[PDB]
């Protein structure tokens, strides 16, 4: 605790160079609410540089993970699901090359794991880690 | 001693074994007859030494004056093996005439030939990329044996694992055509069993003919028949 | 083995019935004997219930 | 027959402007043989401007259809399947926006329908139609 | 704990036959089920006359089962089906709980008893008549000698 | 230690039926006692009879 | 070598903290309901992880 | 039934609950919910289980 | 006059035992009985305690 690698090694592994080769650090973008009143291009842009959210016991809003997995749910037509995959990859949002890392929430089988760009994740992650470490030290 | 009336304990076991052996042997014989009829177009007649009796081994391509189609598929070659089976499907279709009522286009073959043809570059994309299973009519109907079925382009491959087929011999023939495959049983070789309707496979208990033992005599008279032998298309597979 | 019950052939109506038997592979072995007699009933109802 | 719309209306519908809105004219790129000794970029390039093949009763090698559907088979890791989707969309091979058109061969459920580019399909289709019509007329 | 040679008669010496061999490196990219199917075909070629068998099973341990199944070539196939409750053994027994997998004609079966060394599986056909036989001999008394 | 398998092969008929073990590693302990008598059968709860 | 399995009994905190490690987080997330005999044989009676 | 974040929602369709009343309580805690039956109101059924 | 292999059981392959051999040519030279004596010692060693 108190920035004893809780924000120095954790963020280093979050950015890393082998966290892409291994699993972990995955953000799920399911359907329903994620599509209400949004275009495909708008949703694809929002997916990039999208930090974490609640219910994450590890780090809550722990910066931008290197892997975002979008899956197919019941209130999601295959046009919407395959719409994001084509829209995202257009703006440089390439897919994970490891076939074992393409998994969903057990059920809702169709799930694609998309790897973010380095510029969209590592700078922001480092800046947030530095700010959090400074704030913890100033206490 | 004909204890089929007071069959208390041992009758239903020794008797069951005896008939389960005799009919097993007769079934082996009958399977040999059927496979000889379908593969070689002839009645299975042999001597003790294994020399064919020409008086009884009547061919089927001469008894009716019809000729089987012939073909050859080389799996190593680049031509799609099912393209060849597509053409020779029609050749059998045309010869059917105006009473065509076939159920399926069986291309019964061996395990090695099955694997070789399904592993062809053109075929694997459909065998691996589909083979829905539990949808082929044969697989649903049988559902009680281990045999591979692949119904591609009308052609319905069926791997035969009974060991009666030599490798590189695929025998394409329609299934369900009425009065195309016929079989006949005949009575025994007794004066009592002459001018009597055949009762299947016979079995007798001979006691008084000898003294050193008592003999059980089993006698089966059987012969298959392929009348419309112009629809079977023997093939040759090189792998 | 194929041949012992191999009716096959075609014989001939009237005589020469094939009495197929013998020439069957058959080896007799001794069944190993294993006792688990190691026991000593104290009362056990003498295992007589 | 004899070029009586068999190559004038058929090719017009093959290129069309509503054949994308409707279904039909779909080429399946399954696995196994399609991946033997090929890179992801090489396979993606080969998928573009890939004419039809045998077993097509309609037109055999009937030019380049506007829709190519790649699906997931048993001898295909999810890295390979999602590899093509990201590689293809990079070189302008966008996905169909109709969710009803994302279907496979019944089984092997994961299937994505990719719409080709207009330049890669319509010019070649028109040229092939013109050549076929000329050859049929010269007979 | 030493074997009695006067009673431990070998099997593929008493008849005059020999077993087959195999090698399945699940780390390599070659499909394990390709080798399994090849050995299945080689076994089928060695039956000949009757050649009627219920199923083709491969008896493996949990480690071997999971290593073969988790192969990249077999994963998707296992994830989609995993038996799909459409296996001969699963429909015949329906009560015993063990992993099964039918693929390319061979039925992977998981043996959880500790009797099998890791990295050792044994292919063999089920249903072949009189391929496996066993018998109970009488007691060692003079009253149960020549008695059922 | 290192494996326990009873019911070995053993010779048939007249032979040694080993009903005891000689070379072993045995220990003796006293098994603790624990009564829970805390109760009071009411005159109605004597339907056991 | 007669062991059926190799169990590592732990608590909820230990289990949830040992499997959320980066090298095993993905493997846990992408797991199957046919884990072993434990989830199969002892299922529908004890709700454990 | 919806078991999210340990919380296990359970919809009650028996009509005994007024809307806007969710009653969170642990399940399986020993001797937390107890019930008692009593004898009748007869002289024969007094001092009787 | 063809052997019935189901009854003709070689003794060596039956008892799990092997037999001895020899090789002598008496036309050239030397005393052949040396090989016979060596075989005698081998046999009596095989009998051993008898």
């Amino acid at each position: 605790q108190y920035n004893a690698d809780a924000y120095r090694r954790k963020i280093e592994s979050i950015n890393s160079d082998a966290a892409l080769t291994n699993g972990a650090f995955n953000q799920f973008a399911y359907g329903s609410q994620m599509f209400e009143g949004k275009t495909l291009q708008e949703i694809a842009e929002s997916l990039k540089t999208m930090q974490v959210k609640d219910s994450s016991r590890e780090d809550e809003n722990g910066l931008i993970f290197p892997h975002v997995t979008l899956q197919l749910v019941s209130p999601t037509t295959p046009a919407q699901y395959y719409g994001l995959i084509a829209e995202a990859v257009k703006l440089g949002f390439e897919v994970c090359p490891d076939w074992r890392l393409h998994v969903g929430t057990g059920r809702n089988f169709p799930a694609c794991r998309l790897v973010r760009q380095a510029e969209w994740y590592k700078p922001h992650n480092e800046k947030l880690m530095a700010e959090r470490i400074a704030e913890a030290e100033k206490q | 001693q004909y204890g089929t009336e007071s069959q208390t304990a041992s009758v239903e076991a020794l008797v069951q074994r005896k008939i389960e052996h005799i009919q097993r042997s007769h079934g082996i014989y009958i399977r040999d007859c059927q496979y000889t009829a379908l593969l070689k177009d002839k009645i299975l007649a042999e001597d003790e030494d294994g020399n064919e009796i020409t008086a009884l081994a009547k061919n089927f391509s001469t008894l009716w004056g019809v000729s089987r189609k012939t073909g050859a598929i080389n799996t190593t070659t680049a031509v799609n093996p099912f393209s060849v089976l597509a053409t020779k499907r029609q050749e059998i279709i045309d010869s059917m005439g105006e009473n065509n009522g076939f159920t399926s286009m069986v291309v019964l073959c061996t395990t090695r030939d099955f694997n070789a043809i399904v592993d062809h570059p053109d075929v694997r994309a459909a065998y691996e990329g589909r083979d829905g299973g539990a949808e082929y009519l044969t697989r649903r109907l049988g559902d009680a044996v281990d045999f591979q079925v692949f119904t591609h382009k009308g052609v319905t491959l069926v791997e035969d694992t009974s060991g009666k087929l030599t490798d590189g011999s695929a025998y394409m023939f329609p299934l369900g055509v009425q009065d195309m495959f016929q079989a006949v049983y005949a009575p025994a070789d007794s004066t009592d069993h002459v001018n009597t309707i055949s009762q299947g496979s016979y079995l007798f208990l001979n006691a008084g003919e000898n003294w050193r033992r008592d003999v059980i005599e089993s006698e089966v008279s059987y012969a298959c028949m392929v009348t419309r032998s112009e629809l079977i298309c023997d093939l040759t597979i090189t792998v | 083995e194929k041949g012992v019950t191999k009716m096959n052939a075609m014989a001939r109506g009237g005589s020469r019935k094939y009495i197929g038997s013998e020439k069957a592979r058959k080896e007799i072995i001794e069944v190993p004997f294993a006792p688990l007699d190691g026991v000593t009933v104290a009362s056990e109802v003498e295992a007589f219930r």
